[PDB]
């Protein structure tokens, strides 16, 4: 029967870490369907509106069998008398499970699927592809802030903040003879090369690998969480106009945002929780990068004809942070497409600006390090905000939630009969 | 915390460099020859002692042309070696028109305000709302600061003092606009 | 128009 | 409440009024206190009576009844499929019942300093209609009102989550086992994170999974303007069902007019059979 | 940055001098003839010395004609010669209707404000919200500055007295408007 | 200018005047007999001298009925022949209820304010945030100025002191309305 | 006049009375035990003479959690047998984290404001906008006022300090809302 | 009482020791090495006494970009053993551009503030708006704090004094938003 | 759905 789990939410968080908002645990066999309407709103910013964030919402349902694996499987074999299933540990902080969307235990220690489930959830959907799983324990494991107010989400995809993998082959070497070579290996390292091109551009994921193949992967074969149901948006408001003496002329910008999810009837084959994050972020705008083509000092045929036969034929291009930002270190490297300056366009800020707190804009350079500088560099938006104990980012939402089950009943289990 | 971008004096950008003696009886002098809105000065005053209750002036010459009769005129000061008695009220007066002073006559309004003294220096920050007109046909109309003391000794008293005739406001750079 | 970012799958 | 007269009853209850209750959470409607968790039925020592086991269980049914829906005369004649006049139990009469959200808006503040900042104004038109009604005898006509916010604490956690091992009863929510074993005690400490272990309270097994508490993301519990419950609950059952009021005194900028304040025009109609104006200051 | 044009103190355009000895007693005397609803004085004053913790006043008379019962009073001095004990709090009272005060009876209200002193010379600048109608039938209401100190001594204290009744406002000029 | 129309002390429209010697201990005693939410003394205190940094008080008893806990309380005082220590902080404590202190407990709070002493003379005028309802169930709360100072000499040290307890506020006429 | 219902200043409602000699050296000792974001001292504080440029304090412990990096903190004293040469910066320092401080270290940071000294005695009341973050990840922060001065003589400096950390607002009640 | 979130004196958020002997002539040295917007410096001044009205500094140096040719320019010091004669009047200077000042040409401007001095010691919070572009082409612009006095003697004036120009603004935590 | 809170009758 209809059992009505809604429930209200009282959120915020910083701008490119992915949180949790809410959690249902979930039985096998019933049906789930939400309906999460709110507002969202940013923190009062410095100035007036000028560029608008976009908001993305996700509701995943990782099974428990996922998480405890086989001891899960022997638990519920095993029944009412099987072992409990141990909770993980947390750190010291009311604010030590945030990203999980709970308040640690009494005893600072949550359940490892509200851990691992998340852990899972971000290793396979969030995380850069050529990046390394969060292989963290426990909450107790991971930074401070990783944890406060979740781990960074990636940058929206720019020309510098989408880099080729950076372990790709800008050369591949096939020994040959002394005075001469295989006509035939040669065909062959070819076609070894591309199995591995595919695998570096591409199929960096076994269920990755398969699509290719023409088959087919149950998100029980890579044990990944099951993406149910997405919602984007763009958050916007309104400005508010000073009018006293001294900010006659003066502007705040009020963003206030109603949006709303639906998760479509969910027919749930196991045991297990139903996540639902927030990530809030804004476009990759620097203050500071440069057009390739105009950064770069002297152009070459290659650079400036853009000639398919070329462009469609040599090896990705290592570049550095210097050829596209103003003073950047000629040393932090990343591999680009060749003629990728010819296929895309970056924003452009005039000087004047890069002197102005309030506009959430990138003012500070890149970061050296490829991962840190994809992955969002939030703190670089603390600037754009007045005052602020709600952080970055805060949410009101009415979880309207209905799961039908075949439940008791709220008498007949007080009712010892 | 916001910056308070409202002040009482807005000196002139420029300042003027005084350095002449003076005997300030009743009959208050004029330190330095009245500019035209504002000025600023930082006159070495040096002062003949004078024990009488009379004293030494500076004011600005108010511009006369504007169908506002009422003007605001904030003023300024930061003096040392100055009587442990010094009051800065301010004052107003209309010579004939066309005509210089070289103190005031015996004929001024004075307007109050917010002077403090300690021992040795004296400075004040405050504004006063006078009439902008000639209240007479053919004079013109002046207005500033005055030193008045019992005991005017044998000292130079250095130390700047600044007058303006807000006819105009100077708007700076608000980084948040 | 085509596909241009490619980091190695879906990066969300 | 045996109140004998005002001058009896707590200043804050007779000033403001008596405290109603939370709105139904799982916490703030706990079982019964009294709440059975166990029924001995006394044996022969090699022996039970399979005939006396059969009748223990049917008192007990009608003392469990009692316990948790028929705690009132007017109640346990309900159930017997009968009916009790107001005048049976000397109740007062329920004539009419309106119930509403109220809400407002918000106040741009606009000078240099507060431009970014908003108070919440909540003007809220409401009505009442009291239909027709028929005065048996002599008597009074109570009308009363009531302000609440639904129980929104900033620091309760979901029972399964604040419960350190989950055991094959409190995960799999096994329809045999819910529907047939004895009422869960718990403890303000399963629920709340801090609170004390010894603050026990009786809920129905599987009572997590009917429901989910609201949550209050932690940069909220630092923040005052918010209609939240701040404060830990009450050990004491009552005190902590029963609305504390007072956590809501920081939700308020400043406050001579209480917490709320109304302005109303009771427009009444009585029909009697009245002497007249004239006729009794007419001895005549 | 832009002009402040409030101010605490808006004295009359003029300025009345004084010149005046006076004996400074409890039933502090009136330094100069009451006006209307402001004045400035600056009447190089003449104290005869006192050690009795009496003294002198300076007040203007009230105007009775308005439905609204409490008015502003806002006072601004600044003296010299001032034993360094001076207190300037405020005052008010009500003589009989159509006489002329030449001192405050017994029966006056007193309201604080933010006098400093430093050695010779006071001043101040601050707003008392006292009640403008007669508070008996028969009488009128005056109300003004007070300078009372323990020792009054044999001197000249030269300085400057204003007391305004906001009963209308003064607006200037605003250079944005 | 415009009119200042916002005052930190908003004296009672009435003062009463004091008159009685005191011996201003720690156990700190009471100036005058308190009022209920505001009143304004100028009691000529006269001060057995006394060195031990104790001191002599004037508040008044504050009104403990308003849903509202956090009261606002502003004083303002001006004194002569106070000895060049003389510090005014605030204060506040609770008697048993219905009780009327002739000095304060050993239990008592303090609130900083902006004194400014001088030589022989002290004022202020600020506003302390102070709790309203009595910390206990059968007591009463009271507050108001005290003086405290290292040496407490023979003299008679006269001025005035104001406390009110913002319960209400005191509109006055604004011309422009 | 309407009440100004705005301070720089909102010590916290409860004041924890002091009682301790120090040594106000350089490496300035701490008056009264750190509390967490507000108290009120009022120490009869003992000083040790010392003539060397160095002094005491009293600061808080800044409470280390919230999104938003800089914080506001406002403090307020008022002392008496104070060397009449009292300054009282502000302060900042960072310990080592979970460790109490006993004095500041030799690493500290200051931020002027607004003292005002007499002859024996000081006070003051303003803000000053610091960072509330551990500046380095293993430490904690703590900040408040300190006094320094030349020559620190054998007395006892009794008066009252408060520092809070404006980390939440106190809102009282507002007669006209 | 809510909470005041404005300041005429937003100091930068470190501060850095100073420790230099001086000679303040008329040509002021200059205190310590330019910083570029804001510094706070509490150099326990070591000062050779001068007999001369001259004097030394403590200026930043303001960054010359922006389309905004005035900006505001805000000082705050607090000093001990300083001559009671200490006014600080604020000033500007145009360097020729690139080159340091190590004190101010005979070129400059001032604009007075309210600075207050006791004894021996001196504190001030100001603002100042002044022309942020270099007057002539080559140079650049340099501004800030300078303590001007008759006797300057042999004494070791210890204190602190902060400058900034308002480039940008500094904003807090308001718990209200 | 069903009931659920039960306190012995009727709480308003």
């Amino acid at each position: 029967v209809p059992h009505d789990l809604s429930h209200l939410v009282f959120e915020a968080g910083k701008i490119g870490r992915l949180k949790t908002i809410s959690w249902t645990p979930v039985v096998a066999g019933d049906s789930f369907e939400c309906d999460m309407v709110g507002a969202i709103r940013l923190s009062p910013l410095r100035r007036g509106l000028a560029v608008d964030s976009r908001v993305d919402i996700f509701s995943f349902y990782i099974p428990h069998r996922h998480i405890y694996g086989q001891q899960w499987i022997n638990f519920m074999k095993d029944g009412v008398n099987a072992s409990p299933l141990p909770p993980v540990t947390c750190s010291s902080g009311w604010d030590s499970a945030a990203y999980l969307g709970t308040i640690p235990s009494s005893t600072l220690k949550v359940p490892k699927f509200l851990h691992q489930g998340y852990l899972n959830i971000y290793n396979n959907y969030f995380k850069p592809p050529w990046s390394d799983d969060l292989t963290y324990a426990n909450p107790s494991n991971m930074p401070s802030e990783d944890y406060k107010w979740g781990v960074r989400v990636a940058n929206l995809k720019s020309i510098w903040t989408a880099p080729l993998p950076p372990d790709t082959r800008t050369s591949e070497n096939m020994t040959t003879g002394t005075s001469t070579i295989d006509i035939m290996g040669l065909q062959a390292a070819y076609a070894k090369l591309h199995t591995e091109q595919e695998r570096d551009y591409f199929m960096t994921r076994y269920r990755d690998i398969m699509k290719e193949f023409g088959g087919h992967t149950s998100y029980d074969g890579d044990n990944r969480p099951l993406l149910l149901m997405r919602s984007e948006f763009w958050a916007s408001g309104y400005d508010v106009d000073g009018t006293d003496q001294s900010s006659l002329g003066q502007f705040s910008g009020r963003v206030q945002q109603t949006f709303n999810h639906k998760v479509p009837r969910f027919y749930v084959p196991e045991h297990g929780v139903i996540m639902t994050l927030a990530v809030t972020r804004f476009p990759p705008t620097h203050e500071m990068e440069m057009h390739y083509l105009v950064g770069k000092e002297n152009l070459t045929y290659t650079d400036i004809a853009c000639d398919p036969a070329l462009m469609a034929n040599l090896p990705p291009r290592e570049v550095s942070l210097k050829e596209f930002f103003h003073s950047s270190p000629d040393s932090a490297k990343f591999k680009i497409a060749e003629g990728q300056w010819y296929r895309t366009q970056p924003d452009r800020v005039a000087f004047p600006y890069n002197a102005l707190d309030g506009f959430p804009f990138y003012s500070a350079l890149p970061s050296t390090d490829l991962k840190d500088r994809v992955l969002v560099n939030t703190n670089n938006y603390d600037e754009i905000f007045q005052s602020m104990q709600l952080a970055h980012w805060n949410m009101q939402t009415k979880f309207n939630i209905n799961v039908y089950r075949h439940m008791p009943t709220t008498r007949d289990s007080i009712m010892t009969s | 915390m916001f910056q308070k971008f409202i002040s009482k004096h807005n000196a002139p950008i420029n300042s003027t460099q005084l350095a002449a003696t003076k005997t300030p009886a009743v009959a208050a002098p004029v330190l330095s020859v009245p500019n035209l809105s504002r000025s600023t000065i930082l006159i070495n005053a040096t002062t003949t002692a004078v024990t009488t209750h009379s004293g030494l002036c500076h004011v600005v010459r108010i511009d006369e042309t504007n169908p506002t009769n009422h003007h605001a005129l904030s003023i300024a000061g930061s003096l040392s070696n100055v009587p442990a008695d010094m009051i800065a009220f301010a004052i107003r007066f209309e010579v004939a028109d066309g005509v210089v002073p070289t103190a005031v006559p015996a004929l001024y309004d004075v307007y109050p305000i917010e002077t403090f003294n300690n021992g040795k220096a004296i400075s004040f920050k405050d504004a006063v709302t006078i009439d902008s007109h000639p209240r007479t046909v053919g004079n013109d109309v002046y207005a500033g600061i005055m030193l008045w003391s019992n005991a005017w000794t044998a000292s130079t008293i250095s130390g700047v003092l600044s007058v303006n005739q807000v006819n105009r406001e100077a708007t700076v750079l608000q980084p948040l606009k | 128009g085509a596909r241009l970012w490619y980091v190695g799958g879906t990066q969300y």
